């Protein structure tokens, strides 16, 4: 998302399936800002929302300097009252590789797993999903993070939008995370929903790969974004149903 | 340009249907939905379309989406007008559709990407080719004439598969609470005297299905097609017995405005199905499906297993052939 | 008991193009060389079972087609009464296979085309069972790996042919199966 | 920053009422209100407001504008607790309050500059110099201790001001169709049997005002300040004879949806006091005011008239007097 | 009938400071000139009235104090028994009018100040009556313009503390005037 | 307001009361297009609403290119047929200083002025009313208008929002009319409410002289647009308000 008007980057934006709600919005309007007062950070945008099975996630993605740190992430089961997550390595994103079932939404319930009995807790599963996420299907339109000869990449003020020759080219995007960053070359190259929602005011991207992730973009108003309100589940039958 | 293409043919939006803003309205307090700018043209969509099909009731069944358009679904339902031995193997048992409107066909689902263009509607399905297929898993590239492919040969053309995915959704849930719809056809309850939404939370007993359930023969009623005999749930049971794994609950339940107990609508999410969302306050109710059409699985999705190879015919008295007589046989035949 | 209509020799066998009747009530329609059966004819029983074909060593073997009373039929080599090389089965539901045989059995490189379905398996085939080594290759996707008992156990790959394969690896349970490891076109 | 500290104090939001939720889908549908967070916020600070007081029934009355910070107000009801000749010209007749929960201070009035500060009580108006001061239209400053001053003495710093602009809208702009509210005193009518929406759009007559209407005199009750009555229209009466000027219409009656005559609310408007509004859709109904606290005429508003100038003693035979009492008369009356 | 408990100092009439008591009632201690009534004195009256001042030609005229019975007092000049020059009244409602009198009404540059309510009116009088070029001051702005009938008539201007005047004209009621242009502190 | 994706500035945003509805908003969305495509215009906003009697008018104003300019206007009580209305001029702003009524929501309504029974029409009231507002109290910001060396006055996309030193003052916002143009030096100087509603975040300027006039505008987007949502009477009781 973004950190000011809140208002057209919508929560559901015709897409994405569910979303967030008038108990849930003002909230996240006030606690992005709390937490850009309390934490040192230069960004702050709601990232998405994991269902879970007895309450939701309500991730918000706080972001460092120079735009390709491994930038803090924070749950929250109300709204008023959000914690902190470690920064995700290699072993817990190769861990949850055996574990494929749905979020619980309770930061006690831990995973068990027979190898020897071990556990896991249900919080770095959830920062390795959204590691993952942030690692594979997080987008950005073209020319959003300029290149500076310093090396820092901040924000483009120059950029107002795209115009309406490249909207439906999917190789204009460029992804938020390292591979002047890469481009929609991804691995199914069919992973991707272009849609036009209102004329040519806003496109939207839905993550065929997590089914649940919606960038709206506008091609004249630099109003750009993702949210995740899908489940965390990575389903591997991506081309069976393409 | 597109946009100004797109826009022209709202204007015939902008000149019986159940209330779809306050279900909107409603919908949006529980996180699912549409923002309140599409979900109003969808509302103008279904009154053009009550307006031009004689119809009883046209529901806004949601919206499935799509690769390069989404599915913008109604759901109506009509008044009185609607719409040697060579090749030992036949056909097995090729199952045709139910009735008009009381079985898997009890609702006619118009279909349309912007409510500005006219709805498309879906045909009626059958349950030996295309319910019974379930077991594929495909997308929605938003043409409703692709001929999309699957393992088995699809007799459709993407409204065949998003008419069984529609059945299947409204079929396992389109859930309504305990109290309506009594008792074949269904009658609203009078004496509803409202319900807690409280009660809808703690107790998941309190939600009926008030539908038929998909049967694995396809249709919604037995019909003894050799002249075996299975049922699943019955019309007006709880959601507490659906079937599913046991780590994974069938149906979670959440409360719209928390901070405020006087006014939270108890929100309903099938596990089974993303973006299916059932909303109750107390008195007045709606089902809702938004995303992909897709049922969820715990583990990923696999095809289904191939059938098996038949065998050949197996060595016999008959398949052994004499070879030759004897010499005394054919010597003493044209004397004895 | 039935009797021969045709030619015959003086002190050897028939030797000629000629129709038998058989004792049990099959009509065989063929010739005979070096004093055993050999070469083409048509052997036809009684329920409406056929072969058009050669006979060499006293039994089917050679180019020839069988036609089974419960409507399948099988064309290509025999070998001693048994199926054995490069044959075409047409299966009651006209699933085709065609490639190798031996034994009386599939064996070998096949190809197993579903008519009702329309999927080739292509690969091993031991003992007239699905094994290892072996493709489905449907109309929409690939899968390249092994088969054990009729059935995928081992890992394979699904190929598509929009330009990507993924891999993975099939549990215990026959409709199960863990999928990763997804690349482009190799 | 700003948005730091007052995000600061708005989180103790998040962490007896009027059912604000469901009265602000339907007035946004009529085009009237906050907008979508803002009034979830002032809905949270009534939740706020209720478990801090004794409050039976809470209600969002709306919002005045202002200069620099504007004014939430609630109208809340509580349980139990609550807070050389000399000069001949005397007092005229200072009247008191009628009382605490009864007469024109029947409700009490909560007020918040935002959402994320706490809420400022108003006083209880005094009916003598701030509800009799209605012939002036002052800008609210936005700080309850400006010291606003008029063309009469007025003792008050913009918290009388706002609670007497409160009691002057509210008296007027609170309407009821016609069904509950009976019979002063009004409780709820329990076979109230809902309404006709097109039938409040066509006719004003159905619109009956439920609450007391000021007097002239500033009461609503008679206080008989001598020891003949002014009155005027009682509880319950229709706005169709409504007081006003003749060539316009007193209130404007719109049906906002114009497309679907199903489901649809009526959307009342005042013309003497503009930005009040009022819908009913048959079974619920809700009043909200909001925009700059003032009073609508068909000409611009001009200063009220100067008192008489109090004009002085005539010379008469108390004022006159004779020249001298002379030596001739004198001389004489000691003879006499 | 009346006594004199003063002094008779000329053989003519009376002369000097002295008490007469009026047969009516009324008490007058003050000194006389001429055989007459002159100079500074208090006249009492038996209803409450007073006016200590000065009597010049058998009448009041110069400084003078009159305490009226109905609660009202003056304090300025008088001239053949009428107010007439520079007076202060003070009414009944406390009200201040600092300003010129003549011929027992009010008549010049008068200073009007409301005490009840608070507004002054420095404006033109005759007759006891408001008149045209005055400004009303009031706790806010202030009005210039004419006046007649005892309300404002004239197209007038208002000043007010925001550093802004209106110029309004005044229709043929008090109620529902028209007023414009709005301009800038000349 | 703007001139695609309207719903970046909330049209009520608790600013004056009324804004915008259901069945309002996606009509005006789709009719502000139509009249871009149907008439020559480079950008179209969202003028007002004023109230009327027994109808609402739905102002929407038609930008194009040679700003600074006499802009066409539109009204239209149903937001399906638009008609266009006459440029406006001083003889129509002269001829409506003789009534001080509310308007009557039948378009084409008729008045008696006596004195003569000649008549005027409500379609030049309502122009007259709209070119006394627009050249009056309809503001610009600092960094939006800029003047041009060839003297187009187009629209600068460097916009960069607003800094804090001028959101709270009113020396940097200007006017549509000129004296570039002007900038806040109104008649009583004091005729200007400015608020801060959501933080720093939202500011708006709500118009003293006609009380039915917002501005939003934000201090890092471009979220700068005017609505007028009222009456169109001219009160001239503002420094008795004051």
């Amino acid at each position: 998302m973004d950190a000011d008007s809140l208002l057209l980057s919508l929560e559901l934006a015709s897409g994405s399936g569910q979303g967030l709600s008038p108990d849930r919005r003002a909230s996240l309007l006030t606690s992005l800002m709390l937490v850009k007062r309390d934490y040192r950070f230069a960004r702050v945008l709601f990232w998405g929302r994991i269902l879970g099975l007895v309450a939701d996630y309500y991730i918000a993605q706080g972001l460092s300097e120079d735009q390709l740190a491994p930038r803090k992430t924070l749950y929250s089961l109300n709204c008023t009252e959000w914690s902190l997550l470690p920064p995700a390595t290699e072993e817990m994103a190769m861990q949850i590789s055996v574990v494929s079932g749905r979020f619980m939404g309770d930061p006690s319930h831990e995973y068990e797993h027979t190898e020897v009995v071990v556990q896991i807790k249900e919080e770095t599963r959830l920062v390795s999903i959204i590691d993952q996420i942030d690692k594979a299907v997080a987008i950005i339109p073209r020319g959003a993070l300029f290149k500076t000869p310093f090396g820092v990449t901040h924000v483009n003020r120059t950029f107002e939008g795209l115009p309406l020759s490249e909207v439906r080219k999917l190789s204009s995007y460029f992804h938020f995370r390292e591979a002047l960053d890469s481009l929609e070359y991804d691995i199914p190259r069919g992973s991707w929903s272009i849609q036009m929602e209102r004329g040519n005011a806003l496109v939207v991207l839905r993550s065929l790969l997590w089914p649940g992730l919606t960038f709206y973009h506008a091609p004249r108003t630099k109003n750009y974004g993702y949210i995740y309100v899908g489940t965390g589940e990575k389903n591997m039958d991506l081309p069976f149903m393409l | 340009l597109p946009a100004y293409e797109i826009a022209e043919t709202q204007k015939a939006l902008f000149l019986s249907l159940p209330n779809v803003m306050e279900s909107a309205y409603y919908f949006e307090q529980a996180g699912v939905g549409l923002g309140t700018d599409e979900t109003y043209r969808v509302f103008l969509a279904l009154k053009q379309l009550t307006d031009t099909h004689p119809i009883q009731r046209c529901r806004f069944w949601g919206k499935i989406l799509g690769l390069e358009m989404n599915y913008i679904v109604a759901e109506v339902e009509f008044r009185d007008g609607e719409d040697l031995p060579k090749s030992l193997y036949k056909a097995p048992q090729v199952i045709p559709k139910e009735e008009s409107r009381t079985g898997a066909n009890k609702y006619v689902y118009f279909v349309c990407n912007v409510p500005g263009r006219p709805w498309v509607r879906l045909p009626s399905v059958t349950p030996a080719q295309i319910v019974t297929a379930r077991k594929i898993k495909k997308f929605f590239t938003g043409r409703l004439d692709a001929a999309v492919i699957s393992y088995p040969p699809f007799p459709g053309n993407e409204s065949n598969y998003l008419r069984a995915q529609i059945a299947r959704i409204s079929a396992g849930t389109h859930v309504s609470p305990l109290g309506f719809y009594q008792f074949d056809s269904y009658e609203e309850n009078p004496d509803f005297e409202g319900i807690q939404v409280i009660d809808l939370v703690e107790s998941l007993s309190n939600w009926v299905h008030h539908v038929q359930y998909i049967l694995p023969q396809g249709r919604c009623n037995w019909f003894n097609p050799i002249q075996e005999q299975e049922v699943g749930p019955p019309l007006l049971t709880p959601i507490s017995e659906d079937l599913g794994i046991q780590n994974i609950p069938s149906w979670t339940t959440q409360l719209s405005s928390n901070l405020i107990p006087q006014y939270a609508i108890a929100v309903l999410r099938s596990n089974l199905w993303p973006g299916a969302y059932a909303f109750s306050n107390g008195k007045k109710f709606e089902n809702f499906y938004i995303g992909w059409g897709h049922k969820y699985c715990v583990e990923n999705y696999t095809p289904p297993s191939p059938p098996p190879v038949y065998q050949e015919y197996p060595s016999g008295p008959e398949i052994t052939e004499m070879n030759d007589p004897s010499v005394e046989e054919e010597q003493a035949f044209r004397m004895t | 008991l039935g009797e021969y209509e045709g030619e015959r020799n003086e002190v050897g066998e028939r030797h000629g193009h000629g129709k038998a009747r058989l004792p049990n009530g099959d009509t065989y329609e063929g010739s005979y060389e070096f004093g055993k059966r050999h070469g083409q004819g048509t052997y036809k029983f009684k329920n409406g079972a056929r072969y058009t074909g050669d006979y060499v060593k006293n039994k089917k073997h050679g180019q020839g087609t069988f036609i089974y009373p419960d409507g399948s039929r099988y064309e290509g080599e025999w070998a001693d009464d048994q199926r054995h090389g490069q044959g075409v089965y047409y299966y009651v539901n006209n699933d085709t296979y065609t490639g190798e045989w031996f034994n009386h059995q599939r064996h070998g490189q096949g190809t197993y085309l579903y008519a009702e379905t329309g999927s080739k398996y292509v690969g091993t085939w031991v003992h007239g069972q699905q094994e290892g080594a072996a493709e489905l290759i449907h109309l929409n996707h690939r899968y390249q790996g092994k088969f054990m008992n009729k059935n995928p156990v081992g890992p394979g790959k699904y190929v598509f042919d929009i330009g990507c394969e993924q891999h993975g690896e099939y549990r215990l349970t026959d409709t199960e199966r863990g999928e990763e490891e997804e690349e482009e076109e190799t």
